[PDB]
């Protein structure tokens, strides 16, 4: 206890003559309201290690990657044609592992072909397949480290005999499907362990009774065999693999180029629809599209470089990692910014950043080059900001007029 | 902004006041009478002049600037703002004249020079298909500065001769491409 | 008087920096030369800088290269002031 | 009439608090918390008086007459009386 | 302790920041507190560097008010102290000292401030060079420098002035040979826009202290040998010499053209300010005396408009009187008129970007500042009009 | 330019010495007597992190800038900084 009456000094009369003595120099105080001048006084990328190991990427091109869809941070690069030796392979499917902080790829598979594409076999983290460039998709059991392919394809008019530019799984355990897609207007819904035969092997024609030579293809998110195949120049196909509805449904274009990068997303804080697809094309651009709209939001120019690739991983939807022929990894995004990148990064020297694909439902970008270089970064900063409707608000302001 | 209030109320206010729906006459005090509307359209033009200096201040380049430029042309097509902000607009035309340059010698250190010939090679476009998809990229990308030098200056793009320059030697440039 | 100043509307640009390039040149040479290392150091840009001012006092009041020999001294001599302030700035602090 | 003097001080230009020590470290006139007024006013007290006890050491007939301690935040005005002191703290801009 | 120890860290590369702070910090305790119609408001005087040091010119800042750059012609009196002031000083604070000293390696001529820069004092200087100080250094030397190549600047540069918006914000420095130089505000190593005011008679036309009207357009008032203002542009065609002002007997020595606008027209006119004795009235496309002012005693140093009243202006003589004039009442007379002690050649005028302040450049060193409350932005935007018209029709007698 | 800063501050007048003392506590800039100034820069810079402690204390984001202390006989003030501080002591003149 302090005192018994705390009031009575305060009402007292001879005590505020103190506070009248205090209050003096109080007002003896206030009275500079001077500041201090000035006078000129003045007061993320986080950039991950970069598979480079020629002991199998010797002047080897990156085809498509793929990130670990069953692994945990251990992706995959497909390569292209490589004539560093005549009877050698030309393209040798490699994997890595960031989460284990190394440079030489993993596991090695060299096929007779080149693998334009490879992916992960889904709920099988034992088995790894790349569709060649020679139309033979092969298997090969991923942790065997195996040089060889341990299920070859059987070139077939059903089957693929041209170069599967893209080869993925699309659902679960009972839904995972091995589909290859390839130009020979066509997609091969083959299975995860047998590749001697195509389960679900359907044409990708239009109209016209021509095949269609795809490039760059992609899967919807949730698997629902919404596949948008990327044309021999654009022409963003919508497709389904069951019922009636399966194969070409319609076309939609916002450039005339071959489609680089596409991709799709998980919740955006659990407000859009998370099917805003944002293509890429060869002729120098980026557009975002959506199922719904058949010609949506603007096409980011990305000029002076030939685009390659586009991600959009959910932690923070609003992040996409666009580039160019002259190594531009420009990612952003559209809630902050309108079309200029918050985050652009000039990679060493020109490499051809051929595929920049963030972590899915998390942030790190592999990064598939010129050269078997597998560049992988993150940001630090692009953290998964709650409440990303203003990517949609943004976007449909920009959709009016 | 406001300036759209002034010109609803003197448009119609003095527009149907020089004659008020009356003419075959001299026609020239309607002509005086129109010439206030004018000042009043001179006053909403340097309204217009602040505000879009303002908006197209925040953007300067032949693309970004041309962006917020191309969503106002129809505003800058009367000389009294075309003449005023011929400064930004000359700079535009130059950094178009430099973009069409860049194009240029980006036919020059081509397709099948630079990395995408390997890189189309992995969607397989041989140079004898993705040169001339080089030639038609850059034909689209010159289009889109035939736009730009179309539309910083509008209806008076002749008249920046730099832009017509530009238009004969991109022009010859598709041809080439 | 007259042809000076007709001399000088024409091209007064030499004589004028002749002048610049006195003052910016006694700037330029000491904070230039002023040390031993300094002017060990900036001996690579003094050669040249001594060979266009001594080529251009040698061969003066030529009709052809009086404005250039003035140019060139005044090029030097404030080529040789930038790096004199920075060459007496790591001099002396 | 403090209260006068407390309600003109309100008003004023950044006030973040208008309090006065009360019982040599233990205010009571308090238009904050327990911690802001009482808590803050003792260290500021206590400090105070060992500055008090320093000018002293320097000279034991100059004691003090006010403190005003400005920084980026805030400005802590104290006016030491006899035996109760005075902390005003006022916003620096 | 050690000598060696003390004057390694004093002179280190850390203390440079320290001295920057502590003379700030103890400059701003310097404001002795308590415990118990022309105004002629303050003169500026330094012992080291405003002694027989004349004013080459003053300039107001437009960001960071109360600031003018008092550049030094630094005479023959002192050749081991730097040739060239630049003394910044303190309005609002209300100190004796200089805030920042600004010397340099020759004798600084019309250094102005930077317009959209906040630590960027700009200044051509004897030899021909238009220096660059910046405030966050400790030293006074100028880390920047111009060349003097036959592209770059040649005579002492006697004005330089900023053109352009944030897009192309260009520093015109002009030479007396009429080679007008853009440069950038970032670099000065190499011109951006280099070229010669060619003339149809004397292309190199002695230029003096130009001005730019209100908007940054690139045609400046060249204050000719005798008069003859050629307002001159850039770029383009008409870039050199464009029109001639001539009706004029002498070399001018301010020139200001239309500052902010306050409360009346545009008002597309400039005024002369020379060494014919009167200042004079004109037009930026008039061609013809608008109006020649009473014969002052002594020339006519600087001129300048102020932007609170853009229908007066404040010129100097060489017996040191201050004559501002407005039109809007007067006829032949000046408004008001205040002088310096004794009889300095006051050298320059320059409003303040707030106006109703003049920064006047005395003879030798002293710069005095006044403020006025009286003459404001009134609207008489008609009147003044009216009053140029009935100038525009009693000239013609 | 050190002497100059010397010479300049000490011109104010009340300025009885510019005894500027470091984080060490050793008088590295001072103009005074050196043995009675040794223990009052000791002892004030002792207080000096009694008011950095007080700043540090009484808010998290604060930061000492500068400090007044108007004793019965002089001013003294303290200019601390973040590296080093300053003692200078002005009377009321």
């Amino acid at each position: 206890l302090t005192e018994e009456e705390k009031q009575q000094i305060l009402h007292s009369e001879e005590f505020l003559s103190f506070f009248d003595h205090s209050t003096r120099i109080v007002e003896r105080a206030l009275s500079e309201q001077i500041n201090i001048f000035f006078d000129y006084s003045g007061r993320k990328l986080s950039l991950n290690r970069q598979f480079f190991d020629e002991r199998w990427s010797k002047h080897r091109v990156v085809s498509c990657l793929d990130w670990s869809s069953q692994y945990p941070e251990l992706l995959v690069a497909s390569y292209n044609n490589n004539e560093d030796a005549p009877h050698e392979p030309d393209g040798v499917a490699l994997v890595w592992n960031m989460k284990y902080k190394k440079t030489t790829p993993e596991y090695v598979f060299h096929c007779q072909s080149a693998v334009m594409s490879a992916t992960f076999a889904k709920f099988h983290p034992n088995l790894v397949v790349g569709g060649t460039y020679s139309g033979q998709i092969v298997l090969w059991d991923n942790r065997s480290n195996k040089r060889t392919p341990v299920q070859r394809t059987p070139l077939s008019a059903a089957a693929h005999t041209h170069p599967v530019y893209c080869v993925n799984v699309v659902g679960t355990q009972n839904a995972h499907n091995l589909i290859s897609i390839s130009t020979d207007g066509k997609i091969c819904s083959w299975s995860l362990d047998m590749l001697s035969h195509p389960q679900d092997s359907m044409e990708l024609v239009h109209k016209q009774s021509k095949a269609v030579a795809v490039t760059s293809m992609s899967f919807p998110v949730g698997d629902v065999n919404n596949f948008v195949v990327g044309s021999e120049e654009g022409s963003v196909y919508t497709a389904c693999r069951h019922g009636s509805k399966a194969g070409i449904s319609e076309m939609f274009e916002g450039h005339q180029g071959p489609i680089t990068g596409i991709h799709c997303h998980a919740a955006v804080g659990a407000v859009d629809f998370s099917h805003l697809f944002v293509t890429s094309s060869f002729d120098w651009t980026v557009k975002l599209w959506s199922t719904k709209n058949n010609k949506p939001l603007y096409s980011f120019e990305d000029n002076a470089g030939y685009v390659y690739d586009v991600m959009w991983s959910p932690t923070h939807p609003a992040l996409f990692a666009c580039v160019d022929g002259m190594g531009r990894l420009d990612l952003w995004n559209l809630n902050n910014d309108t079309e200029v990148p918050t985050a652009s990064i000039s990679v060493e020297g020109n490499p051809a950043l051929n595929r920049v694909r963030w972590t899915h439902s998390g942030r790190e970008i592999a990064v598939g080059d010129s050269e078997g270089q597998i560049v992988i970064y993150d940001v630090g900063e692009q953290i998964a900001v709650p409440r990303n409707d203003e990517w949609a608000r943004f976007g449909r302001t920009l959709a009016e007029i | 902004a406001n300036a759209i209030e002034e010109v609803n109320l003197a448009y119609e206010n003095v527009k149907e006041v020089d004659g008020l729906d009356v003419s075959k006459e001299g026609t020239e005090a309607w002509e005086a009478a129109m010439k206030r509307y004018d000042e009043r359209i001179d006053r909403v033009e340097t309204r217009i002049t602040a505000r879009l200096r303002d908006q197209l201040g925040t953007a300067k380049n032949a693309n970004e600037m041309f962006r917020i430029f191309s969503r106002f042309n129809a505003l800058f097509v009367r000389p009294h703002i075309r003449g005023a902000i011929r400064e930004y607009q000359t700079q535009l035309i130059q950094r178009v004249k430099d973009d069409i340059e860049s194009l240029h010698d980006k036919f020059k250190v081509q397709y099948p020079q630079s990395q995408a010939c390997k890189m189309s090679h992995v969607r397989d476009l041989p140079p004898v298909s993705g040169s001339i998809i080089w030639a038609k990229q850059i034909d689209r990308q010159l289009t889109a500065y035939m736009k730009r030098v179309e539309d910083v200056l509008g209806k008076g793009w002749e008249n920046h001769v730099e832009g017509q320059k530009l238009k004969q030697d991109g022009d010859s440039f598709r041809m080439k491409l | 008087i007259v042809n000076k100043a007709h001399q000088a509307n024409q091209l007064y640009p030499f004589a004028i920096s002749l002048i610049e390039s006195v003052r910016t040149y006694e700037r330029t040479c000491e904070k230039v030369e002023e040390r031993n290392t300094i002017s060990l150091l900036v001996a690579g840009l003094k050669k040249e800088v001594q060979a266009l001012i001594a080529e251009g006092i040698a061969l003066v009041w030529e009709s052809y290269k009086l404005d250039p020999y003035v140019q060139r001294l005044a090029e030097t001599v404030f080529n040789f002031q930038e790096k004199v302030d920075d060459l007496l700035i790591i001099e002396e602090k | 009439e403090v209260e006068e003097t407390l309600k003109r001080l309100q008003s004023q230009k950044g006030v973040q608090g208008i309090i006065v020590v009360n019982t040599e470290g233990i205010p009571i006139k308090s238009t904050m918390d327990n911690p802001t007024t009482t808590q803050y006013a003792s260290l500021m007290h206590s400090f105070i008086l060992k500055a008090r006890s320093t000018v002293r050491d320097i000279d034991p007939q100059n004691d003090l007459t006010f403190l005003r301690i400005r920084s980026k935040k805030n400005e802590i005005m104290v006016a030491p009386d006899k035996d109760y002191f005075l902390i005003v703290i006022q916003n620096p801009t």
